[PDB]
């Protein structure tokens, strides 16, 4: 399973995720999405004390994890669906 | 802060007594404004603890007869896996005990209605417990203030911890090997439910190969 | 009353050292009460020198013949040649009444100090009764008292708890393996890895029953298993 | 936290003292009658609690204590559906023969002549034909005897105590505040994530491991005493492998994303099966698992203490 | 408990006490004579 | 400061330590009332006479059986006195009920009015059916061994420990219907199962008391 076609999907698209919310391409709990679809600041509604730099919290990391899964689900079983793996 | 998970909202009133804190309440149930019932700080903190603690004394006594049968100090009738004890007779059940493990259960139940009633009635009322004659054995049970330590002439035979420091220490270092024990009976359930094995089978299977036999590779391929 | 039970242990408030072989020592607070702890002296003290009694009888009887087990020594067949097979009714009679004589009169001692003292038959010589538990006076024929009688009480504590503790082991190294205390020391003596504590402990060679002249006795071990 | 749970202790003096005083609620009717009309405004305005207070707390406290009272009714009475289905019935009897065995479970008293509402529905029973369905979710559920009826209704006895318990507690003992129920993202977060998703994601699990295997024999044909107990259907993965041969791959094909291999048992025949004529339970199966996850999504959906989520 | 019979003693309480008392004499009178169309003796 | 039946929890207001064998005991606040906790009393020391009476009854007779004599059961005691002896069985229940109803409402007239029962109604009677408390009558006939006056002090410990053997003989006979609704046979054969083996002849191997066998 390791190495194989759907072990490659799974984490190239939580990967995806993960950096896409730390390197401002996705919301996180420090920032959410306007009317439009700009990214902006948030109220996050407890305080975080991350020690990390962009203040990305482990709720972060399960949310993008849990998108990052959901991707790859569909991607993976799609792509068996469409008979291409 | 420490243990990252902490939030702000879980730092402000959570100052750094209450032992083992480590700030780690992302819900906020420890919370004192407007609690109530069980979501009391005093029973959480209190259940904390004796969680921890029955989950210790579960989480050497699972280990335990396998590794002392790994051993050959106990003969290989007593070597059986915890869940096969009898706890849960579909799973299997030791006919070589001196009664019915129903006559066994009722002498618990006598004998823990009189341990955890007691244990709870200096809880309630913290002065109680050694007011009332019990065969002159009430002189242990006057306790303290904080019902999870009480530290009689029984429950702190040796005196440990007579400085606050050394006592805040001996604290933290109960609450840490706790919730170690209580991850640990955890990954006995869950890790015997899926595996069938026991805990120490468990073990030896991961350092006999430790990529081919793990987690992964448990979901029965 | 210092040198206590554990080295970093605060004595009881009641344990300041006024009895004999006192340690800081019970931590399951029965001493608590002082006319409960009278009583628990006077039983310590029973306990002690019958206990003493147990072990300088079991370890000598197997001197004088290290045949006649110490177990069923009991049994009428064991008694000696002018006891054997000896209804033991009759003998439980004697051991009956001549014990709830002295029992009531040493009991009468405790509820009331000072009271029994005198023969009762022979109005005369009392007993010089210095505190409770310790008659004396006919009971010091040698008179090894009236002396340090601190010294020697601490003495008769200290050898009567450990020969407590000694009888509870020869009778629980008597049931694992079935043996008497000096055979089952020279039964470790021939090969100790394999006759201890472990690989004994778990079989009970104490039979269910023994019929002693009709009556069955139910004869139990301290721990399961047979 | 803004989504936090906050009570308050003991609001409310648990006393017989107001079950004294009919109309105590009222402003108006706590004076007594004088006119009939009195008593039937006692009961018009029993449960307008909105007309009672002001206090909009104090009427979210009524009505969800209120809801602990109708749990509680619906669990005395689905309990007693259970136990009548299990003490009198014909259910063991109608579990051999489906087809020519009335369902009945419910059974009159002899004595003004009413048993003769005792009809002839079959299986050696007399009784008064029921329509209500119960009998087709038992078979539906793998129940296959009356023990098992018997302790779902002593079950239900103790969930109905605890939903009265519950409403007690919570009017009572420690009542939620106003600002505990105006937290309408957390409510639906919880709603559609454990209520409606969690719950459709245990029953699926109930489907899986109880109902398909159960269900499979009896349509094959096998005596429901013959029928392995489910908690040896749990136990023994050979059992289920024998009956669905994908049990003996184990819960890997869910994790290496090979669900096809669940094909066996989780399907999307539709129609109806021809054995009996009921949807297929692998189908309804897939259904409760496919609800389970979309509503699993759809409880975090809304914002509650982290930044992530809507706010309505 | 002095309240509690006091709401013991209210109507609907009095009403479906007192009628299942004389529902469940009529009932056992009708379980052990049955069928009293007309006064016998 | 007085003892409870569960330690810590305070005894309600109504009930003070002035009672015989009192502890506490109502969590249902059922003798909440004065009167009707006097009513209790006098129901809770009747339904000890009668268990103490019974209970006696059934050990000596039980006692009777499996020696060797030719005394029956208690379960059996009903039948072989009715069939043994020619009795007719419900003039014997009329003729207890007689007696007894005389009994009984001689105290229920009692509870109603203490000075009453007194005035020489009866066959020429004036003290001795005085009263003396509730549930406590005394008299020439109810203490004929004159107990109750004396050492009062005495007569408090003589109350308190009738008392406490009436509650453990109710539990008693409370105990040997479930016995033999249990196993079907004498007490005092099922006190020698359970001591002829003390594991595995007790309440949880009957399959009865637990149906989880
Ligand atoms: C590039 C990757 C990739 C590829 C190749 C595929 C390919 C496929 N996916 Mg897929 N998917 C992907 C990524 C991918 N997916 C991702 C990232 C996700 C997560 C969001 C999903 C989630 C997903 C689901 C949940 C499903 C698929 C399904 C499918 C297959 C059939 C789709 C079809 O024709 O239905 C066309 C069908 C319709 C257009 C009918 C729609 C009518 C619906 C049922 C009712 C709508 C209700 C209501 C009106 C909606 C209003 C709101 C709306 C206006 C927004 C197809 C092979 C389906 C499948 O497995 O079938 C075998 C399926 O159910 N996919
Ligand atoms: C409609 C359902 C409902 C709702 C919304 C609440 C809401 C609340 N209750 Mg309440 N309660 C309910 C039903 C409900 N209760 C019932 C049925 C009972 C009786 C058993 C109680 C008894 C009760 C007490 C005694 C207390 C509360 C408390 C609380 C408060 C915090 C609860 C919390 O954080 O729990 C979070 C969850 C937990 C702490 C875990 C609980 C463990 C459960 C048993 C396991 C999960 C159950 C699951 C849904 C189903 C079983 C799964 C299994 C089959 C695998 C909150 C106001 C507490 C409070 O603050 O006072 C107001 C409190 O002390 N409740
Ligand atoms: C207390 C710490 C602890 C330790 C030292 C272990 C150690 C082990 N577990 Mg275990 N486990 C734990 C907690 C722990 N577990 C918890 C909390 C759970 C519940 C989620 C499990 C559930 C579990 C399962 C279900 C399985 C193991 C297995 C194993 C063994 C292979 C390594 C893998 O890891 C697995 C580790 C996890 C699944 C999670 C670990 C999380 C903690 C916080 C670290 C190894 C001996 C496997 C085995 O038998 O071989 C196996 O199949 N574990
Ligand atoms: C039945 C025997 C017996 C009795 C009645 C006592 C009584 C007493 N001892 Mg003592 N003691 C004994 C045996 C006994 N001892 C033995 C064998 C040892 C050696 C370990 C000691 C060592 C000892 C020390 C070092 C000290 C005392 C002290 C005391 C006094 C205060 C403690 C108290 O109130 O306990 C009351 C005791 C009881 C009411 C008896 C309870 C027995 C329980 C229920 C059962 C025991 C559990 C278990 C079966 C024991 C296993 C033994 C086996 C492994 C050999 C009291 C006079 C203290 C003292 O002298 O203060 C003045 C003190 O400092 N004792
Ligand atoms: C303190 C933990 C503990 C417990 C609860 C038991 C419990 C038991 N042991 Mg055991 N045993 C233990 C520690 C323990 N053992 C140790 C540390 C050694 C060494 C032994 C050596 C041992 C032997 C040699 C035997 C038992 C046997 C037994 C059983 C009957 C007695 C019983 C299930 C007996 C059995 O039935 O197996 C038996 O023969 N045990
Ligand atoms: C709301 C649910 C509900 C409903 C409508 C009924 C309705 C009925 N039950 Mg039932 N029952 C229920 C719940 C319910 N039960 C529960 C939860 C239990 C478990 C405690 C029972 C246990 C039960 C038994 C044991 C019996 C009934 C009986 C009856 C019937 C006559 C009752 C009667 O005469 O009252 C009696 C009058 C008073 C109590 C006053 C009636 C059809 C009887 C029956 O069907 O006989 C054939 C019968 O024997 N029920
Ligand atoms: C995942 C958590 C969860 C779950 C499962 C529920 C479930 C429920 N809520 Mg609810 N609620 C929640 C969180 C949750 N709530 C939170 C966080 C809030 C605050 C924002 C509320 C506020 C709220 C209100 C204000 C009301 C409900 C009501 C209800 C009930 C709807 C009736 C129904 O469908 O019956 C389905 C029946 C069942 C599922 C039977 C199982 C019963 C389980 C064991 C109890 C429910 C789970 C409980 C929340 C766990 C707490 C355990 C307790 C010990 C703490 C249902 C039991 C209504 C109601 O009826 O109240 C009684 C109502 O008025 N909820
Ligand atoms: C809440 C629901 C729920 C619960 C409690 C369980 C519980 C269980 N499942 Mg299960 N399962 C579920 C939903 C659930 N399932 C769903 C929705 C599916 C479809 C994807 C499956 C598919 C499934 C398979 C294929 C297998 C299990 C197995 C198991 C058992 C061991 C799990 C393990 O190895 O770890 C356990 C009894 C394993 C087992 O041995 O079951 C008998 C097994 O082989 N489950
Ligand atoms: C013929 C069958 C009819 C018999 C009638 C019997 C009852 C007669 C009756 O009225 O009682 C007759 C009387 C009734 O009581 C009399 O009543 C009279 C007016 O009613 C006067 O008041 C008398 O003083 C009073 O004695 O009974 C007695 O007084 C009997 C007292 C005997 C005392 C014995 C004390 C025993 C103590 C010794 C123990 C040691
Ligand atoms: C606290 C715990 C949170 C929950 C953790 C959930 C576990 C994470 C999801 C599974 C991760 C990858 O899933 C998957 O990878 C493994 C590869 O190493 C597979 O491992 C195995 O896969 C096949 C059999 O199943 C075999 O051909 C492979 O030889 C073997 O490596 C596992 O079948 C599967 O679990």
């Amino acid at each position: 399973f390791i190495g194989s076609s759907t072990n490659l999907i799974m984490v190239a698209s939580t990967t995806a995720t993960l950096a896409a919310a730390r390197f401002g391409l996705a919301p996180t709990v420090k920032k959410n999405t306007t009317a439009g679809l700009k990214l902006v600041d948030s109220k996050n509604s407890a305080g975080v004390i991350s020690n990390d730099p962009a203040g990305f919290t482990i709720v972060d990391v399960l949310a993008m994890g849990a998108a990052g899964h959901g991707l790859g689900v569909g991607i993976v079983l799609g792509l068996k669906g469409i008979g291409a793996l | 802060q420490l243990y990252v998970g902490a939030s702000q909202s879980s730092l402000a009133y959570l100052d750094g007594s209450l032992p083992g804190d480590f700030g780690f309440d992302p819900l906020g149930l420890l919370d004192p404004v407007n609690s109530g019932g069980f979501i009391e700080p005093k029973w959480l903190q209190y259940s904390e603890v004796i969680h921890a603690r029955w989950a210790m004394l579960g989480a050497a006594g699972c280990i335990a007869p396998e590794v002392l049968g790994a051993a050959g100090l106990i003969p290989d009738a007593t070597n059986i896996k915890w869940f096969e004890s009898g706890v849960i007779p579909p799973a299997g059940s030791y006919n070589g005990y001196w009664a019915d493990p129903y006559t066994i259960f009722f002498v618990e139940i006598v004998a823990m209605q009189f341990a955890e009633l007691r244990r709870l009635q200096d809880f309630r009322y913290p002065g109680s417990m050694g007011q009332q004659y019990f065969l002159g054995l009430e002189a242990i049970f006057k306790g303290s203030g904080d019902a999870a330590y009480p530290g009689g002439p029984f429950f702190n035979l040796f005196n440990l911890g007579k400085t606050e420091a050394a006592m805040k220490e001996l604290k933290l270092k109960e609450i840490k090997n706790g919730r170690l024990a209580m991850l640990a009976m955890l990954g006995y359930g869950a890790q015997a439910v899926m595996t069938g094995k026991g805990p120490f089978q468990n073990l030896v299977e991961h350092l006999a190969d430790p990529v081919n036999n793990n987690i992964l590779t448990n979901f029965a391929g | 009353d210092r040198k206590l039970w554990a080295p970093g242990v605060v004595a009881p408030e009641y344990l300041k050292g006024d009895l004999a072989g006192d340690y800081g020592w019970d931590p399951l607070g029965l001493g608590a009460d002082p006319t409960a702890l009278k009583w628990y002296r006077q039983s310590e003290l029973q306990h002690a020198r019958w206990a003493m009694l147990g072990v300088a009888g079991v370890l000598v009887q197997e001197i004088v013949k290290p045949d006649v087990y110490f177990y069923e020594a009991g049994l009428p067949q064991n008694l000696p040649e002018p006891f054997t097979n000896i209804n033991m009714g009759g003998l439980l009679a004697w051991e009956f009444i001549l014990m709830h004589w002295v029992e009531v009169r040493r009991w009468q001692d405790y509820k009331n100090f000072g009271s029994v003292n005198e023969d009762p038959i022979f109005k005369g010589n009392k007993v010089p009764n210095p505190e409770m538990g310790y008659p004396g006076g006919i009971f010091d024929p040698f008179g090894f008292s009236k002396g340090n009688l601190k010294e020697l009480q601490t003495k008769e504590i200290k050898n009567g708890r450990l020969a407590m503790i000694a009888y509870m082991a020869f009778i629980l190294q008597a049931q694992a393996t079935g043996k008497g205390p000096l055979a089952a020391l020279s039964a470790h003596l021939s090969n100790p890895f394999g006759n201890n504590i472990l690989k004994n402990i778990g079989t009970c060679t104490v039979p269910h029953s023994v019929d002693v002249q009709g009556l069955t006795i139910p004869l139990t071990c301290l721990w399961p298993g047979s | 936290k803004k989504v936090k749970i906050a009570v308050d202790r003991n609001p409310v003096e648990t006393s017989f003292e107001k079950w004294a005083k009919p109309g105590h609620f009222s402003r108006t009717l706590s004076k007594g009658p004088n006119t009939t009309t009195w008593i039937w405004n006692l009961h018009a305005d029993a449960h307008d609690f909105d007309s009672h207070t002001s206090d909009l707390e104090e009427i979210s406290r009524k009505v969800f204590s209120a809801h602990f009272g109708q749990l509680g009714i619906i669990f005395i009475w689905l309990s007693g559906m259970y136990f009548h289905g299990a003490r009198f019935s014909n259910y063991e009897a109608w579990l051999s023969d489906p087809t020519h065995i009335k369902p009945s479970a419910q059974v009159v008293w002899p004595i003004v002549g009413q048993e003769i509402l005792n009809g002839d529905v079959g299986g050696g029973f007399q009784g008064i034909q029921i329509t209500s369905g119960f009998f087709q979710l038992w078979r539906a559920s793998g129940i296959t005897s009356e023990l098992q009826l018997y302790t779902t209704a002593i079950g239900g006895l103790v969930m109905a105590a605890a939903m009265f318990f519950a409403g007690w507690f919570h009017y009572h003992k420690a009542a939620p505040k106003l600002e505990w129920f105006q937290n309408v993202e957390s409510m639906l977060n919880h709603h559609l994530g454990g209520l409606l998703g969690l719950g459709s994601l245990a029953w699926a699990g109930h489907q899986i491991h109880v109902s398909l295997p159960v269900n499979k024999l009896l349509d094959a044909g096998v005596d429901p005493k013959e029928i392995p107990l489910p908690h040896d259907l749990l136990l023994n993965r050979a059992i289920m492998a024998d009956l669905y041969p994908s049990f003996a791959k184990g819960i890997a094909p869910f994790f290496t994303l090979n669900w096809s291999e669940y094909s066996d048992f989780l399907t999307f025949k539709g129609g109806l099966n021809p054995v009996t004529g009921g949807l297929w339970l692998s189908d309804t199966a897939h259904h409760h698992v496919a609800i389970a996850v979309l509503f699993l999504v759809a409880g975090h959906m809304y914002r509650t203490n982290w930044g992530i989520g809507h706010s309505m | 408990m002095k309240d509690f019979t006091t709401y013991l003693s209210t109507a609907p309480v009095i009403a479906t006490i007192w009628f299942t008392f004389t529902a469940g004499l009529l009932i056992e009178i009708n379980r052990y004579f049955p069928d009293p169309l007309v006064f016998s003796f | 400061v007085r003892p409870v039946w569960f330690p810590g929890n305070p005894p309600p207001a109504h009930l003070d330590g002035s009672l015989a064998g009192d502890y506490g005991f109502d969590p249902l606040f059922l003798g909440q009332e004065p009167q009707t906790l006097k009513w209790y009393v006098q129901a809770e020391l009747v339904h000890g006479r009668f268990a103490m009476l019974g209970a006696a009854g059934i050990i000596l007779t039980s006692i009777g059986a499996k020696v060797g004599l030719g005394f029956p059961e208690w379960y059996d005691a009903g039948k072989v006195v009715v069939e043994k002896n020619n009795i007719d069985f419900p003039t014997l229940m009329v003729i207890q009920f007689y007696l007894m109803g005389w009994a009984e409402t001689k105290r229920w007239y009692d509870f109603k009015n203490p000075g009453s029962q007194a005035d020489g109604s009866f066959l020429g009677f004036t003290e001795e059916f005085k009263g003396l408390e509730n549930g406590y009558p005394g008299g020439r006939f109810f203490d004929p061994m004159g107990l109750s006056r004396g050492d009062a002090a005495k007569y408090q410990e003589y109350k308190q420990k009738e008392v406490k053997n009436g509650r453990l003989a109710m539990i008693a006979c409370l105990g040997f219907a479930a016995q033999y609704a249990a196993t079907g046979k004498g007490p005092l054969d099922n006190l020698a199962d359970h001591l002829a083996d003390p594991n595995h002849v007790n309440f949880a191997t009957n399959g009865v008391s637990i149906p989880i066998a």
